[PDB]
């Protein structure tokens, strides 16, 4: 087992793939690609994407190798440091069909990931999902099974303003303050919600589940995040980097000032 | 009679508007002859208390002759409810004369020696001729000597921790004798109570006042700014560039014990500044600043003692006393602990074995007490930038600049 | 905090001083105040301001001068001595009892400030206390007294949000 | 449906670069639309290059007189004038490779990062973009600031178009102010004149709309748990640097166009981006540090 | 010939300025095949006057790069052995021996007409790059095998070393009870803060001071 | 029978020829293949496993241990519990180790092939990585306990270790002390806000599933309306 | 030395033609010149080496040379007690010998204290093979030198390492401004002189 | 699941089987929470009989600690070394949940451990079993724990549980109308200087027009 992190970058590269597929052909059609990215370790990170060229003979979807080989020469002149992590495709469940294209892409890497998307889905979170192939020994037979992975969104500071400069799509200190007011109304309507499910639990109006108010205690327990001395240490010294710059921030508008008075006090009397 | 005609009129034009009018029937004097000039004192306070009787007050307090009156007793008592009730703004119309009344009641008081007597009032009148705290009037000078000669210097201390931005110009008048005067007293009065840097800030702006001739107050304000800086600094400060250039070429020459004493004391060497104010103990006791002299040479110990911490991080008390010329284990010991509680020194006694100890400043800026002396460092800077944003606006909508 | 508030009154009485000269109960517990608030600058120029007749024909004031002067000395032994050799009718007693408790929290903050190891005759000396007195009371604390080499070891003692946005709001105006 | 601007008319395209109205007027293309897939990746690849500059093309069409950006892919391109000619063959075959998997939008235009010191073009930046107007006509270039995006939370992009050597154009120099450099100023203020700057504009299909919609509800979390005074930490001490010398240069000046408000406008930038920072910081600490019993 | 005679004679005329540093730099590129001055200078006053105004001057990568490691002086510190030994001595931080030589050639260096009034300062600032050197890889020290390491006792190395110390020169503490020179390097984040307050507290002040003097001038404010 | 005679073969030398991986490999090649008697495959597995010792640590040996980790059948292995250490990197004790080696055989089993045993260095240094992990600062007489080898064993592989980049840290001779990677406190609070957090969102999408709609969609409209 | 390599390697090819008994000393001169340099990677894997190197008139040497690029102060030193009469005899070996033995335990040392941050005297004298007193004299040779980038706690006897590197970018920035702001602040208030 | 096939095995079962399988629940390693199996009635129906220690042994499995079961080993019944190592798991995850940085001393005395080397190999056991993870620092002998289980919780902890999650959302609040009165007064102070400015623009540009006449 490994631990997956997804940058929105792939995603929205399997979201463009798909919408053009979709109004060059006029109808929905699936789209296939690859996912690449770095593995340390146990920790893999899927951070690029590129489309792959598959061909559909018969009832069955082949995948072009020699295509795939020159864009993986094609990106590895501009990525150096990035490897063939797997490949994705859009639909619901796994088909028999994604098995089919996974032991294709097997030949092709050892471990391959299997990314799989929902453009028609009626679910309120993400649906992205991400899955590994095992080989099972089921009635003396080989067959290759996906098991789901848990993926996080990997965080990088640009990608996140450019997802939210993308997502939002519209003083210095309001426009500052509404990238903060929007996660903490997010972070208060969770707390809040979980507050009231805890709520009616307690009085009764739920089922009483004994996990979810054991994983509520230790969510409460995790507050206060982190007040070791040393933390505050290094707060104050954050505190007072930033109230050193802003005293010489204020220092040179001051002097600023002073030289438009001082010029203008030249001009009207007369020195 | 002409005077009651003329308390007619000042009571038809009070309570009518027209102050110009008010003022310049006031100024129309030289009838006050007649010496019942107290009957028409108390016909006119009823309505609007106290603009009138403020030209009278005056004429009995320019009388020459002193105040007849028991000592001066009444004209005191007068004066002293007039400054208690003269309800502001009226008397800022003719504000020489109020500024010349409370000149000659200073004047009066020390001649007869009871400065304290007039400390309280002169706190009356200024915040009620003054348009805002920030303005300095020739009553200023007046509170900062009465506060002098009486020793009460606690009073006079709301009034000298303003930083004054505009200055009362009191219908002509306002000499530079009361700029220099006052800020030759404060510095004196920050001397005394041992507010050295703003002593020397007060000193500092004395010698600065643009000047043709020599000045009394300048020259001894420049004479008592070396030593100060001699206490706060290890050093003279170097004045500014643009004072005027009298005190270089008159004043210096004419501070030549000072600049003597501040040359020996550049020399660590304390024998040498106690032969120096020993020579010159005839200059410093007529200048009557003695004892200010020897605050430097108790300061030159302070400094010597705060060279150790540069160069020794453990010394022992009878070489540190070596090093001082203290002459003495018991001395440097007790000179480190009058520093250590002073706070002029962070350092430990350990009398095990003698050795004083030199420590680093304990201080790390990782605390929010650092935050919050940032913080109103920062306060000063922004309110310092507002006034100088509004001088600057005032001056732009000037008829004047916009035509040039 | 009645300390401050006397000090207030009595430096408004003696600025409204009916002839520029206060009465000598004021004065006294003035100079005593200003004692207790260690502020000696004040309390000096009090001492000269005073009238000399006044001095004259109230000794009082010259007990509570020489405590000053003791004070301005910085010794310790001459307050302590100089305290407990006077009284009056309870108007100076109060604050110079309590002058005597400042002085002593004022001699043990120095001397554990300022001290690494401080001898046991000193540092009774300084808190006024006879010496195992003052050796024994230091218990709780933990100052490591020792015996024989009689050497005490002295041991040493929101709105952040709206002040950022004032910030940034005087930066970019 | 916001999904028209994805579909490709092949003969809308080919009827419009025969038609060719640019090369009549001269401020022909006034506004410039960027997809959000575009934009990300061109974020993503200046961020990656560090310090260094980074270059590649973007793929579009041209649309009555604004230019549409589809994608953008990285160049292995390492001043130079056009520097995209020592990887034609690289250009070559993506655009084949892309063909094959239906990208059927041509190179529209070449984006390069200006780390750290703003969005505009150089010397060699008007050169390559008048060169490219010429023969690779209609171009537009696309100047992005990894560096100043992560500092000031915005994204700092900006689409040019050069002017003909030989063509003096009426003024239009309103000179929105931008912090550039010491030693990047002087380039600046003489290349100002010889390009003028696209409105920038962008957009996403349903898809990207939706899956964006979904993403946030768990992508809130980095938002609330980043701090911006630790990753561009490096680029406020440059910053300070280069303001402590234009500060020589006013100081020098006041001895003798009023440098000092352009230093203070410069220090306010830097410092107001320090408390935004620190901002987040005491927000954080408020939220999260304050729930002790 | 001539090339050697106009470097010999500008590093003498430089020398004679009390510019040691381009002395040594000049009489360094001196020929020893080309040395023969009756009038101007002998082989052996050239190599002392270089190999003292280099010891004195010279940091350790110059000393190494134009006395030590050059084959074009090499020759020249083959006539005086003991100027060879002083210098080869310091760079291998032999200091002792070297200053006890120093010191036996003191008394003939001050019968020599050109260098008598140099040698005093020459030996003072030998000597203190030599303090400067023995405790450069230190971060504490002994003040003994120190003061061993001089020809000083322990109280005359307190003397040299907090003068030393005071000037700048060596940024160290010495601790008189244990006696030893402990250094202290730097608190450069306490550092700027002191400096950035005072510059601040400095503005204000001079920032009132010129507003007092504003309204100085405003109100035509002089002494007549 | 047919071919995978000689695979065997072929995998038994590659064995004896020390050619750990490649025989890895083909050793669960043919753990898959259907056409042998079921136990044998067992067999095969096992011997892919028992290259835990026959392997030198990289990127290729890495890959193999993942994928017989993901392997339900290796459960069944008495090397399983070597494993499932070596890929999780976790702490392997000397009992283990010992009896790990007790199922080996004298090929495999190397005795010196480099000094002291090729074995033993390799676990010595496996458990000072995993060591790395579950330690801010370790001494010596400490981690030499830890991994059953001498302090001054321990110092030297450690320092040794250190230099040649395969660990973080860095060596006070005078406490004793290794020090790994520092984890300053202001990155651990975000860190730690942001697995906060992700509590949250998990707590949130549980709530959802295990009652859905009812008090979930119930009061997500109540807030939102 | 890169000169002497050189011209001993030219000898060594030329000399072949002539006298007998001053071709092994002239390899080993040669041998000696390439690793003085500590830059030359040139033992007896050369094809030209072959007639005069696997003959073994001489084999001190070529061990010597390997212990040299291997830095083994131990096979080093061993080489110089066991096989001796063929290196210490000659003269023109011997005085180069102390200058090649400091370059190997200065290559060993820079490679001892890289892991640590603070490392006794005791331990680098126990390493080296060599007494504190020289280890010491090596230590302020190298920081001298910037070779060790670390200083000597002489009370206590031990070498610590610069590995902390706090910014000072940020402060080095800050301080620059502010005596800009020290500067530019004068010269505004100047100009209502 | 682990705890519920157990759960699955206690439907009918009472009496000495009942008991039985409580001692197997206790040592069968994976399982940490025991909540659910507690609250069946037919496990709640032991505390009267001979097997009521049993149940109140699941208790101290499930709410108590190590301490509380050294101050009543004479009551429970005799742990097993593998359910005193889980007992003993139980109370490193109990001292975590109120301290993120648990000092060595406090780990030594309520666990009853020997020396260093033996609390450690506990703390990596149980950091192996995933119930904590954290990080040892042996020089300042402490245990800062980042992740930790949630134990059991008895229906008097659900109170806290409401507290903690109120005060939160106060919290959470009173930071967003911050926020919002912050922005409002920038605004105020961007309009307000924007104001000024052209109120003296005007001002000038009045003057400047009377000055043509
Ligand atoms: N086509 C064209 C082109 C033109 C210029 C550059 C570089 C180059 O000049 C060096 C710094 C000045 C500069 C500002 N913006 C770009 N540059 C580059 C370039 C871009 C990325 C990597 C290497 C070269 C390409
Ligand atoms: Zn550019």
């Amino acid at each position: 087992s490994v631990s997956v992190a997804l940058h929105p970058l792939v995603i929205l590269n399997i979201s463009d793939h798909w919408i053009r597929m979709r109004s060059q052909e006029g109808r929905p059609v699936q789209v296939i690609g690859a996912l690449i990215g770095k593995q340390e370790g146990r920790n893999i990170e899927v951070m690029n994407s590129f489309e792959l060229l598959s061909h559909t003979v018969e009832e069955k979807i082949i995948i072009d190798k020699e295509y795939y080989y020159t864009k993986e020469e094609q990106f590895k002149q501009v990525f150096k440091e990035l490897e063939f992590l797997g490949w994705y495709t859009t639909g619901g469940p796994p088909d028999p069909s994604d098995i089919h294209v996974h032991k294709q892409v097997c030949e092709i890497i050892e471990s391959p990931l299997f990314l799989k998307l929902n453009p028609m889905t009626k679910h309120t979170d993400l649906p992205v999902s991400v899955f590994e192939s095992v080989i099972d020994i089921i009635n003396g037979e080989a067959t290759m099974l996906f098991a789901e992975l848990t993926y996080t969104l990997a965080t990088e500071e640009a990608e996140r303003i450019g997802v939210d400069h993308v997502a939002r799509m519209t003083s210095t200190v309001a426009e500052h303050l509404i990238a903060q007011h929007s996660a903490i109304k997010m972070l208060h309507s969770r707390v809040k919600l979980i507050l009231e499910y805890v709520k009616a639990s307690e009085a009764g109006e739920v089922p009483f589940n004994h996990e979810i108010l054991r994983e509520a205690y230790a969510l409460c327990h995790c507050l206060p995040v982190l007040s070791t001395d040393k933390f505050k240490t290094d707060f104050y010294d954050q505190c007072n980097d930033v109230g050193l710059m802003a005293y010489l921030g204020t220092i040179t508008k001051t002097c600023n000032t002073m030289n438009q008075f001082v010029n203008k006090f030249n001009v009207l009397y007369d020195r | 009679s002409a005077l009651e005609q003329f308390v007619n009129s000042v009571r038809q034009l009070s309570a009518q508007g027209q102050m110009t009018q008010l003022c310049e029937l006031i100024n129309k004097s030289g009838e006050l002859l007649a010496k019942n000039l107290s009957h028409l004192d108390t016909v006119l306070g009823a309505l609007d208390v106290q603009e009138h009787s403020l030209g009278v007050l005056a004429v009995l307090f320019v009388k020459f002759s002193m105040p007849s009156v028991p000592d001066f007793e009444t004209l005191f008592s007068q004066v002293q409810l007039f400054i208690s009730t003269c309800n502001g703004e009226h008397i800022r119309y003719a504000t020489d004369t109020f500024a010349g009344l409370c000149h000659q009641l200073t004047n009066a008081l020390v001649e007869r020696k009871q400065p304290l007597r007039g400390i309280g009032i002169l706190k009356q009148a200024i915040d009620k001729m003054q348009m805002n705290t920030n303005q300095l009037t020739s009553i200023h000078a007046d509170l900062c000597q009465l506060c002098l000669l009486a020793k009460c210097f606690k009073p006079a201390l709301p009034y000298l921790d303003v930083d004054m931005m505009d200055i009362c110009k009191e219908n002509g008048a306002y000499d530079a004798k009361h700029f220099l005067c006052y800020y030759y007293y404060g510095g004196m009065i920050y001397t005394g109570l041992k507010n050295f840097e703003r002593a020397l800030y007060f000193y500092e702006q004395a010698i600065t006042t643009p000047a043709m001739a020599v000045s009394h107050i300048m020259l001894e304000s420049y004479k008592k700014y070396i030593l100060v800086s001699l206490i706060l600094l290890g050093k003279v400060q170097q004045l500014p560039k643009y004072t005027s250039q009298i005190v270089g070429r008159f004043i210096k020459p004419l501070s030549n014990a000072y600049h003597e004493l501040a040359q020996v004391y550049s020399t660590n060497n304390p024998s040498e500044l106690r032969n120096l104010v020993n020579k010159h103990s005839e200059t410093f006791t007529r200048d009557n600043n003695m004892g200010l002299v020897k605050q430097c040479l108790s300061s030159l110990y302070k400094k010597n003692i705060q060279r150790l911490t540069k160069t020794f991080l453990t010394l022992s008390l009878q070489d540190m006393a070596s090093r001082v010329q203290l002459s003495g284990p018991q001395e440097a010991e007790k000179y480190v602990l009058h520093m250590i509680e002073d706070g002029e020194i962070f350092a430990s006694i350990n009398q095990k074995d003698g050795m004083v100890s030199f420590h680093d400043n304990p201080e790390k800026y990782n605390n929010p007490a650092m935050l919050h002396n940032i913080d109103q460092e920062m306060l000063k800077c922004i309110e310092l930038d507002e006034r100088l944003k509004a001088m600057d606006q005032e001056i732009t909508v000037n008829p004047q600049f916009v035509q040039k | 905090f009645s300390f401050k508030k006397l000090l207030d009154q009595c430096e408004n009485q003696e600025l409204e001083a009916p002839g520029g000269i206060a009465t000598p109960p004021v004065y006294g517990q003035l100079l005593a105040l200003y004692l207790l608030h260690n502020d000696m600058n004040n309390a000096r120029y009090l001492w000269k301001r005073i009238p000399p007749a006044i001095k004259s024909a109230n000794s009082e004031l010259g007990g509570i001068w020489s405590v000053g002067q003791r004070i301005w000395q910085r010794d310790f032994p001459g307050i302590y001595t100089t305290i407990n050799a006077h009284q009056w009718s309870e108007t100076v007693q109060p604050i110079m009892e309590a002058l005597r408790d400042a002085t002593r929290r004022r001699a043990f903050a120095l001397v554990s400030q300022a001290y690494t190891s401080i001898i046991a005759d000193d540092f009774a000396a300084f808190v006024g206390l006879p010496v195992e007195e003052a050796v024994k009371g230091i218990l709780e604390q933990g100052w490591q007294a020792d015996s024989t080499t009689r050497m005490v070891l002295p041991r040493k003692p929101e709105q952040q949000l709206a002040r950022l946005t004032d910030y940034v709001a005087f930066l970019e105006n | 449906s916001i999904d028209e601007i994805y579909k490709y008319d092949k003969k809308q395209q080919q009827e419009i670069l025969a038609a060719k109205p640019w090369t009549k007027d001269h401020h022909y293309f006034k506004y410039c639309k960027i997809s959000a897939l575009a934009l990300l990746k061109m974020v993503m690849h200046a961020r990656s290059g560090g310090n260094l500059e980074v270059m590649g093309l973007m793929l579009g069409k041209v649309d009555g007189e604004t230019m549409i950006i589809m994608d953008s892919f990285a160049l292995p391109v390492e001043t130079r004038v056009n520097a995209q000619a020592a990887a034609y063959e690289y250009m070559a075959a993506y655009i084949e490779n892309a063909k094959q998997v239906g990208r059927l939008e041509n190179a529209i235009g070449w984006y390069h990062s200006h780390p750290g010191y703003g969005c505009w073009l150089s010397g060699i930046d008007v050169s390559t973009q008048m060169l490219n107007q010429q023969f690779q006509e209609p171009f537009v270039a696309v100047v992005i600031d990894p560096t100043r995006t992560i500092s000031a939370g915005k994204v700092n992009l900006g689409a040019f178009r050069t002017y003909p050597k030989g063509y003096k154009p009426p003024d239009e120099g309103p000179s929105e102010y931008q912090t550039i450099p010491l030693n990047k100023i002087e380039d600046f203020g003489v290349h100002c004149k010889q390009y003028y700057a696209l409105e920038v504009s962008y957009f996403k299909s349903s898809l990207d709309r939706k899956l964006l919609e979904l993403l946030w509800n768990k992508y809130w979390v980095n938002t609330l748990s980043s701090s911006s005074l630790l990753t561009n930490a490096d680029y406020t001490t440059g910053q300070v640097f280069d303001l402590s010398e234009k500060l020589e240069q006013s100081e020098a000046q006041l001895g003798r166009e009023d440098k000092l408000a352009k230093a203070t406008r410069d220090s306010c930038k830097t410092t107001i981006e320090a408390i935004h920072g620190l901002m987040s910081q005491v927000i954080k600490d408020k939220l999260f540090n304050q729930i002790n019993i | 010939a001539i090339l050697t005679k106009l470097k010999c004679a500008a590093g003498l005329a430089e020398l004679a300025a009390r510019k040691y540093k381009q002395a040594a730099k000049c009489l360094l590129l001196a020929s020893f095949d080309h040395c023969d001055f009756p009038e101007l200078l002998s082989p052996s006053n050239v190599a002392i006057y270089g190999g003292l105004c280099a010891l004195a001057t010279f940091d350790r990568q110059e000393l190494q790069r134009n006395v030590i490691s050059s084959s074009s002086f090499k020759l020249f510190l083959e006539l005086e052995p003991q100027v060879r030994d002083i210098i080869f001595k310091f760079y291998e931080s032999k200091y002792a021996s070297c200053l006890k030589m120093l010191d036996e050639m003191k008394d003939n260096l001050l019968l020599d007409m050109y260098l008598a009034p140099h040698v005093r300062t020459l030996y003072t600032q030998i000597r203190n790059r030599a303090l400067i050197q023995y405790f450069s890889p230190y971060v504490s020290a002994d003040m003994h095998r120190m003061a061993a390491a001089f020809n000083t006792t322990v109280a005359a190395l307190e003397d040299e070393l907090t003068q030393l110390i005071l000037e700048g020169l060596i940024s160290a503490r010495v601790d008189s009870h244990s006696k030893i020179l402990y250094a202290r390097d730097v608190d450069q984040r306490s550092t700027t803060f002191e400096k950035s307050l005072l510059m601040g507290k400095e503005f204000q002040r001079r920032a009132k001071a010129m507003m007092l003097r504003a309204a100085v001038l405003r109100n035509q404010i002089h002494v007549k | 029978q047919l071919q995978i005679h000689y695979k065997v073969c072929y995998a038994r030398v590659l064995d004896y020829r020390r050619k750990f991986i490649e025989a890895a490999q083909r050793y669960n090649e043919l753990s898959y293949k259907t056409i042998v008697h079921e136990s044998e495959r067992l067999e095969a597995l096992k011997h892919a496993l028992h290259c835990t010792i026959l392997a030198s640590a990289g990127q290729q040996r890495s890959r193999m241990l993942a994928t017989l980790f993901k392997d339900e059948r290796c459960q069944q292995l008495a090397a399983y519990g070597i494993l499932e250490k070596m890929y999780l990197d976790r702490i392997i004790r000397g009992n283990q180790l010992q009896e790990f080696a007790a199922m080996l055989m004298p090929h495999q089993k190397a005795t010196t092939a480099d000094g002291s045993s090729i074995l033993d260095r390799a676990v010595i240094e496996h458990n000072l990585l995993s060591a790395s992990k579950l330690y801010n600062n370790i001494t010596f007489e400490e981690l030499g306990a830890l991994l059953e080898i001498p302090a001054a064993k321990a110092e030297k592989i450690a320092s040794q270790m250190i230099t040649e980049g395969r660990m973080n840290g860095f060596i006070d001779q005078i406490d004793g002390i290794v020090h790994f990677e520092t984890r300053e406190a202001l990155p651990t609070w975000d860190k730690q806000i942001q697995s906060l957090c992700f509590q949250v969102n998990n707590l949130l999408e549980k709530i959802s599933q295990t009652a859905p709609e009812w008090t979930a969609q119930a009061m997500e409209a109540q807030m939102a309306q | 030395f890169e000169k002497a390599h050189t011209d001993f390697f030219e000898a060594f090819k030329n000399y072949d033609e002539s006298g007998s008994p001053r071709r092994t000393t002239c390899l080993k001169y040669l041998v000696l010149a390439n690793m003085l340099m500590k830059s030359g990677i040139n033992p007896f894997d050369s094809q030209e080496a072959k007639p005069y190197k696997n003959d073994p008139e001489i084999l001190a040497m070529t061990n010597l040379v390997s212990a040299y690029q291997n830095n083994d102060i131990t096979e080093f030193e061993k080489i110089l007690k066991t096989n001796h009469s063929n290196i210490m005899d000659d003269p023109f070996i011997r005085e180069h010998i102390e200058e090649l033995l400091r370059n190997i335990r200065t290559q060993v040392l820079i490679k001892l204290i890289k892991p640590y941050t603070r490392i006794h005297i005791p331990f680098i004298s126990k390493e080296l093979n060599i007494d504190v007193a020289d280890v010491e004299s090596l230590l302020v040779q190298c920081i001298l030198d910037n070779t060790i980038h670390g200083r000597i706690d002489q009370v206590n006897q031990l070498l610590e390492l610069d590995h902390q590197k706090r910014g000072g970018a940020r402060y080095t920035a800050l301080d620059k401004w502010t005596n800009q702001l020290n500067s530019l602040n004068q010269a505004v208030v100047s100009k209502l002189a | 699941n682990l705890l519920e096939q157990f759960i699955l095995l206690a439907k009918g079962t009472s009496g000495s089987a009942l008991t039985a399988l409580i001692s197997q629940v206790l040592e069968a390693p994976g399982v940490y929470v025991f909540g659910e199996l507690l609250e069946l009635a037919n496990v709640q129906e032991l505390a009267e009989g001979a097997n009521a220690a049993y149940l109140q042994l699941l208790n101290l499995f499930a709410y108590g600690t190590y301490p509380d079961y050294i101050a009543n080993k004479e009551s429970l019944p005799e742990l097993s070394t593998a359910q005193q190592n889980k007992l003993k798991h139980l109370t490193i995850v109990s001292l975590a949940s109120r301290m993120k940085c648990i000092p060595y001393s406090v780990l030594l005395k309520d666990l009853e451990m020997r020396n260093l080397r033996e609390l450690e190999d506990l703390i990596i056991e149980a950091v192996y079993t995933d119930i904590i993870q954290g990080k040892l620092d042996q020089r300042n002998q402490l245990l800062e724990v980042d992740f930790c289980i949630g134990r059991d919780i008895r229906k008097k902890d659900i109170n806290n549980i409401v507290k903690t999650l109120h005060e939160w959302c106060d919290g959470c609040e009173a930071v967003l109308l911050g926020i919002e009165q912050q922005v409002l007064r920038a605004n105020q102070y961007k309009e307000n200087h924007n104001r000024t400015q052209q109120q003296v623009e005007a001002e000038v540009t009045n003057i400047k027009k009377t000055l043509k006449a």
